[PDB]
Formats: structure tokens, sequence, C-alpha cells
């Protein structure tokens, strides 16, 4: 029972982050000159994967990490790699992600502690090195983080959507645990820029009812949505396992963040 | 130091800084807790539209401030307060924000009558000004907001412009939903102990509020840390009376109940009514007005009508009818927002 629960098609996250994919393809390219598409998506899952154990050691709910992954994949669609560094705004977007769900002003010492800690155990074949920056540096992020994003806060996500699903279906015993880590798994994509969240949950449902050999053919028939749009939805989810088959994180991942293009300082 | 150079300098370039837009130096119209309020101007701009310039009290991005800027950015209701732009101060780290002006509020209103040549409000105004109150916050209350602080200052009416006589709810601030020298307009589950925050504590507000309208005095007045207060609780129940046990069965369920047994002896309250009340101050008790406050002030939360059932009740089907000018087009007599200086 959240705040703005059925405003969606009047929201912010509406009316403006539901971007078009051929332009945020063309933004990327400033990106892809030094990087190449393989590399890009590798980048995408590693920053989804270094928010979500920053999140697992604050000790935050799924909601607050999944908005914290969206601030991050909203910034970083408009703007260069170089711009900001990634490992400074992930801690950001989850410090500014935990103030807008209500879940406490994760402290200072705690929120540095953290971003040091995660780097140094979870993520030491990337990062040789410790967590360079200190609290003054988050707060000065912070405030190109909340003004990139226009001020949009409330982030809708299709975890919502899918526990409605499930209901419906009658089996959230079945297809629940395992929907839930379909629509986890859409993080490391676009996705979530480019459908809205209801029909991400409706993909995941179906690759949820498809591995589990759980027929579902006429409940899905009887909504009234377009089937081709969630076919795409199904066609990346798809493609994100065979992405993740291949994609060996800890070998390849260190090389990867040295092509990334560096900040020019002042002169 | 560590971030791109050229994306720093056109950011900076391009940002539109406070000072430079507005002309706002000594118009300061409100200062309190929430921080500064200005009457504000656009300079370059070919606008001839008075602003409400707000600066958050604070560097940074405070909880307190955080959500405001969350919500007040999705909600979108013309009984609601737009938020037409969020400026962020850099150098200082202050968040300053932009409102279309609100010259009057019921505070401001009510004071005004009171004063009198000793002029009490008119009927159909109140009315209207009931209305759109309901409106708004059954707006909040559909999208899962609770005000958690709705009083006379809080409820701002538009002075002379596009929007005339337009009710504007004000101020969307406020651990856990949980609260843990003016206690007026708290319902008297606050008052007896209640963990959270519901949408029947900011009808009982309402219902507050409509009391002071039409009697030009607050209904719960009271004198001056902990939830229990003895001389509010004391003030509430010399007006509406002692709570029966069939009015509000899960009043034993209150963690303060235990104290107010102590406290409180219910054949003290025996010759007391809102009835009798809202008779002293010339309101009939048999008015569909009465009726619908009677509804709206019910001690057991449960008990007490959602804001989507009060604006169907029939006293907005009787003569006069709401309108959405809340002064009909009649000249206002409130004096205007006088200035500060700090
Ligand atoms: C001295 N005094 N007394 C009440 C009051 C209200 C305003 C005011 C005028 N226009 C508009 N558009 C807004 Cl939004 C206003 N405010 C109402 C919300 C406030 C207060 C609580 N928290 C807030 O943010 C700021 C002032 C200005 C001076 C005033």
């Amino acid at each position: 029972d959240k705040a703005m629960a059925g405003n969606f098609w009047q929201s912010s996250h509406y009316l403006q982050w539901i971007l078009d994919k051929q332009d945020l393809l063309k933004e990327r390219q400033k990106d892809l000159k030094f990087l190449s598409e393989e590399e890009y998506w590798k980048l995408q899952i590693f920053f989804t994967n270094v928010i979500q154990a920053l999140g697992e050691h604050l000790k935050l709910r799924q909601q607050v990490i999944a908005t914290a992954t969206v601030y991050f994949k909203r910034f970083y669609a408009r703007y260069s790699l170089k711009s900001i560094d990634p490992v400074l705004m992930a801690p950001t977007c989850v410090f500014l992600a935990s103030k807008v769900e209500e879940f406490g002003v994760v402290s200072n010492t705690r929120l540095i502690a953290a971003a040091t800690s995660v780097l140094k155990t979870r993520f030491s074949y990337a990062f040789p090195k410790e967590f360079p920056y200190r609290m003054n540096h988050i707060l000065e992020c912070e405030f190109y983080l909340l003004e990139l994003m226009d001020c949009c806060l409330i982030v809708y996500h299709p975890y919502r959507p899918l526990l409605q699903y499930v209901q419906d279906m009658g089996q959230e015993d079945m297809l629940l645990p395992l929907a839930w880590r379909i629509v986890n798994d859409t993080y490391r994509t676009d996705l979530c820029l480019l459908y809205p969240p209801f029909m991400i949950a409706l993909a995941c449902l179906h690759v949820a009812c498809v591995v589990q050999q759980k027929d579902a053919r006429q409940w899905f028939a009887e909504l009234s949505v377009d089937m081709e749009k969630i076919l795409e939805i199904i066609r990346v989810i798809l493609k994100l396992y065979e992405q993740w088959k291949n994609f060996d994180e800890r070998k390849e991942m260190a090389t990867i963040l040295s092509k990334m293009p560096k900040p020019k300082p002042p002169p | 130091d560590k971030m791109d150079y050229d994306f720093k300098v056109k950011l900076s370039s391009e940002r539109e800084r406070v000072e430079d837009l507005f002309e706002y130096e000594g118009c300061k119209v409100g200062r309190g807790t929430y921080g500064h309020v200005y009457k504000a101007k656009r300079k370059d701009g070919k606008d001839d539209k008075d602003y409400a310039l707000k600066q958050i009290e604070g560097t940074g991005i405070s909880m307190s401030a955080c959500r405001e800027i969350a919500l007040l950015r999705e909600l979108k209701h013309p009984n609601v307060i737009s938020l037409q732009k969020v400026f962020l101060s850099h150098a200082d780290r202050k968040v300053w924000l932009l409102f279309d002006y609100a010259e009057h509020d019921l505070w401001h209103i009510i004071k005004f009558h009171r004063a009198s040549k000793a002029v009490q409000l008119p009927r159909g105004m109140v009315k209207s000004l009931l209305y759109q109150i309901l409106d708004g916050i059954h707006y909040l209350h559909a999208n899962w907001v609770l005000h958690r602080d709705l009083k006379p200052a809080n409820i701002l009416v538009m002075g002379e412009g596009p929007e005339r006589g337009r009710v504007k709810i004000a101020d969307m601030g406020f651990l856990f939903n949980s609260p843990l020298v003016t206690f007026w307009y708290r319902a008297p589950e606050l008052l007896l102990g209640a963990r959270h925050y519901t949408k029947a504590i900011d009808i009982w507000a309402i219902g507050c509020i409509f009391a002071e309208l039409l009697t030009s005095e607050p209904i719960f007045h009271c004198r001056q840390s902990n939830p229990y207060h003895h001389d509010q609780l004391d003030r509430i129940f010399n007006v509406m009376g002692f709570p029966a046990d069939k009015d509000w069965e899960d009043i034993k369920k209150m963690p303060e109940h235990s104290t107010l047994m102590k406290d409180f002896r219910r054949n003290t309250y025996t010759n007391c009514s809102l009835i009798k009340y809202m008779e002293k101050h010339k309101v009939k008790p048999d008015s569909k007005a009465f009726h619908l406050l009677q509804k709206l002030l019910t001690m057991d939360p449960i008990k007490r009508i959602t804001s989507e059932q009060a604006m169907q009740d029939p006293y907005f089907l009787e003569d006069p009818l709401p309108t959405s000018d809340v002064f009909a087009g009649c000249q206002i007599p409130y004096p205007k927002r006088e200035f500060l200086t700090e």
C-alpha cells in the first residue's frame, strides 16, 4: 500500500522516463567509441551487481535497491561514463533511494563503510584499491543526480503487478519465486527504461510459466494487452541468459573498466 | 576533481540560478520551521504573475525535503498546490521551490472574522471551502498519501487571478509513519497513543476546520513530548462528551487507555454533546451541515466517514451549491500578506 500506487499513466516515470530506443542508442554512441556494444552491456550487468551488493550489505528491501538501479540507469542513459565515476554514482543512488522510500537516512559512516567493504570483499577482481571517496563527494554527486532526473524520485517496478498476476493465476507457490528472480534479472538490461513495469512483469511470468512447464495460454490470451510488445521483452529476457552463459564477469571486467572513458581534469 | 571538467562547466553555464530568474529581495512573506518563503516575481521573463518562492531549511536533501520533492512532483490536482520548479543551489547546498502564490489562507480568513467589530463567515463560502478541502484530500488519499498536519494555515485560498477563490492544500512534510504546543486539530486516537497515521486522522482535522469555519473559533481550543495530553482530551470531552463503550469498542486496544481511565471520569461529561456546543454558536442541530460535521467528528476512527462519502453528503446538494470561486465573485475584504525582514 505504497504512495502513488495507481497513478502510473499520469506519473513522471511514464510521461518522461519511458524512453525511445533510438534516442537511447544515439546518446550511447558517445561511449561506444571506446567500448563495444558487448562491453557496454557487460558494464551494465556489473553495476547492477554492485548496486545489488550495496543493498544487501546495508540491509535494504529489493524495491529500494530497484529504484537505486533505475536512477543509475537514467543518469548514464543521458550521460557518459566519463561524466561522473560510476563507482561514486552507485552508492549515491542507493543513498538517495533510501531517503525517497522512507527507510531512514542511511548513515554517513555506514554508507561509506558499505561501499568500502563491498568493493574489497565481493569486487576485488575489478577494484584492487580501496573505495577512494569520502562523504562530501556523495553529497556533491547527489545534487547532480537529482538535477538530471528532473527531481523525478517515485519509480514504479514490476514486482507489484507480478504479485497481482500470480494471485489472479492462483499459483503463488509454484511461480512467484521464479518469476520474482526473472524480474530481478530484467535490471541487467535496458527494459525498465523502454517498457512499463506491468509488461515487464507479464514477460517474466511467461518465462516462469515456460520454465516450469505450466500451461497458461488461455490466461494470457484473456488479457487485453499488446502481446507483440510482451514477446519483445521475452526475447530480451531469453537473450539476457545467453549473455549470462558466455559472460565470465570476474575474468573480463578488470580489462573493461580500464577501457571506460576517462574524466578530463581541470587545466 | 575526479568528474569530467567539460561536464561540470557546461551544467554550471546552463543551470538556472534562483537569484537571476526571480526578484525576491525584501519580499519575505513567511518564516517558519519549513524555512523561508518569499513573494517573488520573474525578472527576465514577460510574466506578470506572483510566485511563492520557498527556501527549504538546512543544507542538502533532507528526508523531510526529499519526500516533499518526491510527492509534489507526481501530485497533480486543482485543490492541492502544484510545484512549478525546483532550484538546486550547488554552492550553499540549499533547495528552493517555486509555487503559484496563494495570497490568503483559512488561518488569516478565520482571524479576520473572529476579530470583527466587537461579520461572521458567510455560509456559502464555508460550504465551498469545505467541498474543495474534501476534494483535494480525497485525491491525496486515493493515491495513498496522508497529510498528517491539516490545519487552517495549511489550507490556502488564491487571490485575484485566474484561480480566484480556489482552495489549495499546502505543506507536504513528514520516521516509520510514527509520531513518537497546539494539538487542537489532532484526533483522539493520536492523543490516546495510536502508533501510525491514517486517512481517518486527516478527516478529523477537516471536521475541526469545518467547525471553525461555522463558529469562527477552534472547536477544541486549549491552553499549552509524549503522545498523551490531558487538557486536550478534557477539551474534546467537554465539547463532544465522553465516549460510551458502544461508541468506540476498540478504545481498550489503545496504549494510553489505562492512563485515560485513571485521569478521567465519564460522569463529568454527561451534560456535554456536540449538539449542545454547536447550539451555543447558533448552528441548528437538525441542519445538513451539522449532521456532516458530526460524521466527520466521530470519535472512533473506523466509524468516521471517508472524504469520498463526505463529498457525497446531501449538504452539497442543498441551496447554496458549492462554487469554484469560494468568494462567488464578491469583493475580497481580507488583507494581503504583510512583508518581513531578517
Ligand atoms: C505568514 N504565512 N502564514 C501562512 C502562509 C502561507 C504562505 C504561502 C503562500 N503561497 C503559497 N503558494 C504557499 Cl505554498 C505558502 N505557504 C504554505 C506552505 C508553507 C507553510 C508550511 N510549509 C510550507 O511549505 C510555505 C508557505 C505564505 C506566508 C504565510
